[PDB]
């Protein structure tokens, strides 16, 4: 008996096409994913094989204008209209609360929503009541085929689920929901969820009676072949893992952001045992074509969006140099207005103790996606915001020793000239690089402006002296190889979306000006 | 319906603690149960929860020295905390939600303050 | 984690004025995990407000919650001395649950 599942995770609310790199779609043959695209090679598979699942292990919710317009409708429309068989909640799915996740999705969409370790509890529990399930018995043909659920137990901190849900220990509270299916006499299971890759192994490897594991949260590409865009993949698709019973359990992903159609075709036997699985992501290129239907709907929804995203919020009179030639290689003004829109952003004074709890901020070239053109008689609007910052990073506080600081500005240069992302922007840091000396050895000048003055003046590194620095989340966990901050910072505090700071700044300016002005100088 | 807690009120630098928050009014229902404390002077600091089925988030601030424990034939919930140090002394109090909204802190007991010195 | 900025740090109002204290969240929070405690320094915080606007057994009809999105308002409209100590803020809609500064309040 063969099954073929399709599987999403982590679309992120990338409706329309995006460009390679996920973000807003400008030639049009370069352009990927979208649900209209993903309609086609559904239809497609579901006209060719007899039996198919399509499954989304969560973060439909979070991402793009979209999700900030229409609050998860367009999720439960456009999830509808595709067919989902089921979903498994992502921690983004809480971003409006649990009140914003009943609201529109769990009341409007058509599909099974599942999630085995959540608990409802409170007056909550009756309002939620049968609107997410921890299990469903799905008919496939003249079978069935079990789904449990699962959701990161972090969402309590990475989200705003409140105090009437208990996210519990995945493998605890999925075993029960297993062993339930088996006496209602299911012999095929498949573990739709979401806690990452490290989670989806231990599931396989833990609960007994799991027959194929499909996952999310930490964007994983699995690809068995030479791969067909720039996703480096962590390991072969489908993942097998031998469960601590001998069991042969397949592990799949299909990375974020709608780029890729996760497809893996599976035989059972008549006792649901897995005899083979082969399968790979299928890239969504536009070599498939939107479906016409699915499209003009898109464009329906798009009309009250774009009045949203064409908004101006403040005027540029300088073209925002966002390019990579720039940011990759020296100071840019499009780094220099980031840095000083997060540095504007954390205002805390004391009278005695400093002018500023903050002075400085690093931002890695890397992360600064697009320039924006001034000449659109000066405006600045979301979208045009949104592709310099497509991504939701969070503007974090951090505690780093000189030393540690003097480490991550080696690192900003150790193979500088080869266009890689990990070069840094700054404010409140004067730097100059010798490119001449040896990796390691390249920081000749290192000036940060003081915070226990009451005026603001540059002053020398100090290698045993302690500073708070600004930063991108992404360099707090290490990204761009700055093991160093990860591993030797002394506090860590999450702060504001990184478009939301950069946006306000512009509102609150309402023209801006930056110029390139000898933060960051050569030998 | 009242909540006191068990735990000494003197602690050493780099070592452990258990506090045992005893409820007796009614019993331990189908809620979260609270550890806060407060540095003298200064403002209220949120260290952790758990509920009846043994699950337990804790402060990031704190993370890696909190242990937590739940008990209903007992029906009283425990803490633990490790490696303590100056910025540490402070009183510490139990607490649960609010039973109409299962949201706040209702019934908080009267607190032990705690101190780190040799 | 949701930064709670209460102001003002400190009130001096007569008894029979009206004390208006604001707390103002770093993130949106659902006016469902938004609540207001009182506490002489000393003892047992005692909870006033739960809900950003439904008053606890016990609390007089005086206390005023209002607000929703980031901007939370606590209005005391006839102060009288046993409203002495400080007024704290709370969500918990995010972990870890969160407390402001604190506002005191002292009686002209
Ligand atoms: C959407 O994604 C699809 C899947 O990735 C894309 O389809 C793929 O297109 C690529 C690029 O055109 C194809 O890649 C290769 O095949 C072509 C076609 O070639 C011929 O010569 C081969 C010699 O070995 C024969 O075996 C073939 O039968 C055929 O006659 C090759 O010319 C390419 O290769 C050359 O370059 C490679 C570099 O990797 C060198 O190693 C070689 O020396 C050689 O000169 C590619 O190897 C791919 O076949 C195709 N994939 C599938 C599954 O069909 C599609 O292009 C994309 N759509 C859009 C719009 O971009
Ligand atoms: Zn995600
Ligand atoms: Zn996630």
């Amino acid at each position: 008996w063969e099954l073929t599942i399709l599987h999403t995770n982590d679309v992120h609310s990338r409706l329309e096409q995006t460009s390679e790199d996920s973000s807003k779609c400008v030639n049009a043959s370069r352009c990927m994913g979208g649900v209209a695209r993903l309609f086609t090679k559904v239809q497609q598979i579901r006209r060719a094989e007899p039996n198919v699942l399509l499954l989304d292990a969560g973060d439909q919710y979070q991402g793009t204008i979209w999700f900030t317009v229409y609050k998860g409708a367009e999720v439960a429309h456009f999830m509808n209209a595709l067919r989902y068989d089921a979903m498994a909640l992502g921690n983004h799915e809480f971003d409006n609360g649990v009140e914003g996740l009943i609201e529109p999705l769990l009341k409007e969409a058509k599909f099974p929503i599942l999630s085995a370790n959540i608990k409802a509890k409170g007056p909550l529990a009756s309002q939620i009541s049968g609107l997410y399930l921890p299990y469903k018995v799905l008919p496939v043909g003249d079978e069935v085929v079990g789904i449990v659920g699962y959701t990161s137990k972090e969402t309590p901190f990475l989200s705003n689920p409140g105090t009437n849900l208990v996210f519990e220990d995945e493998i605890t509270a999925l075993q029960p929901e297993v062993d339930k299916l088996k006496t209602l006499n299911v012999n095929k299971i498949i573990a739709l969820g979401h806690s990452g890759f490290e989670m989806d192994k231990l599931i396989a490897q833990k609960v007994r009676g799991v027959d194929v594991v499909v996952g999310g949260h930490s964007n994983t590409f699995l690809y068995t072949g030479n791969p067909p865009s720039k996703e480096v993949p962590a390991g072969k698709y489908p993942f097998i893992v031998t469960s601590d019973d001998g069991r042969k359990v397949p592990v799949v992903q299909a990375y974020a952001f709608g780029k890729y159609l996760g497809y893996l075709k599976i035989e059972f036997d008549e006792r649901g045992n897995v005899i083979s699985s082969h399968g790979n992501p299928i890239l969504l290129n536009s070599s498939i074509p939107e479906d016409p239907s699915i499209k003009a709907d898109i464009n329906k929804w798009r009309i009250k969006l774009d009045n949203y995203s064409t908004q101006e919020l403040g005027k540029t009179i300088v073209y925002l140099d966002g390019s990579s030639q720039s940011c990759r290689f020296r100071e840019c003004n499009m780094g220099n207005l980031i840095c000083d829109a997060m540095i504007n952003n954390n205002l805390r004074h004391a009278d005695e103790m400093f002018w500023n709890h903050v002075s400085m901020c690093i931002l890695n070239g890397g992360g600064i996606r697009s320039p924006i053109d001034e000449r659109n008689n000066g405006t600045i609007t979301w979208e045009n915001l949104a592709a310099v910052l497509p991504f939701g990073g969070t503007f974090d506080l951090v505690q780093l020793k000189g030393s540690t600081l003097k480490k991550a500005f080696e690192h900003s240069v150790h193979r500088y000239g080869q266009s890689t992302g990990e070069f840094l922007q700054v404010g409140g840091i004067h730097v100059v690089y010798d490119l001449s000396r040896k990796p390691g050895d390249r920081v000749v000048k290192l000036d940060v402006l003081c915070t226990k003055c009451r005026v603001p003046s540059y002053d020398p590194l100090k290698m045993d002296e302690v500073y708070k620095v600004i930063l991108p989340n992404f360099l707090a966990n290490g990204g761009d190889g700055f093991q160093m901050i990860k591993d030797e910072l002394l506090r860590h505090d999450s702060g504001d979306q990184d478009i939301n700071v950069v946006s306000t700044y512009i509102s609150k300016m309402k023209v801006i000006y930056p110029a390139v002005e000898g933060r960051i100088k050569f030998s | 319906e009242q909540l006191q807690e068990s735990g000494p009120g003197l602690v050493k630098p780099s070592e452990t603690l258990s506090l045992t928050c005893t409820v007796s009014g009614g019993s331990i229902r189908n809620n979260y149960y609270n550890w806060i404390r407060q540095p003298a002077g200064k403002g209220l600091e949120w260290i952790g929860r758990i509920y009846i089925s043994g699950t337990t988030n804790s402060n990031p601030s704190l993370k890696s020295r909190v242990t937590m424990s739940i008990d209903t034939s007992k029906n009283q919930f425990s803490l633990k905390l490790s490696s303590v140090t100056a910025a540490d002394t402070a009183i510490y109090y139990c607490a649960r939600e609010h039973y109409v909204s299962g949201t706040s802190l209702d019934n908080w007991g009267q607190g032990t303050l705690v101190t780190v010195s040799s | 984690e949701i930064v709670m900025t209460q102001s003002p740090t400190t009130l001096s109002l007569s008894p029979g004025e009206r004390a208006t204290l604001s707390c103002r969240a770093s993130q949106s929070v659902n006016t469902n995990y938004f609540s207001w405690y009182q506490q002489k320094p000393g003892l047992t915080p005692r909870l006033l407000i739960y809900g950003t606007s439904t008053r606890a057994t016990g609390i007089p009809a005086r206390f005023s919650g209002s607000g929703s999105g980031t901007d939370f308002t606590l209005t005391i409209s006839s102060l009288q001395p046993e409203d002495f100590g400080i007024y704290y803020c709370q969500q918990d809609y995010n972990l870890p649950y969160t407390f402001g500064q604190g506002t005191y309040l002292e009686i002209k």
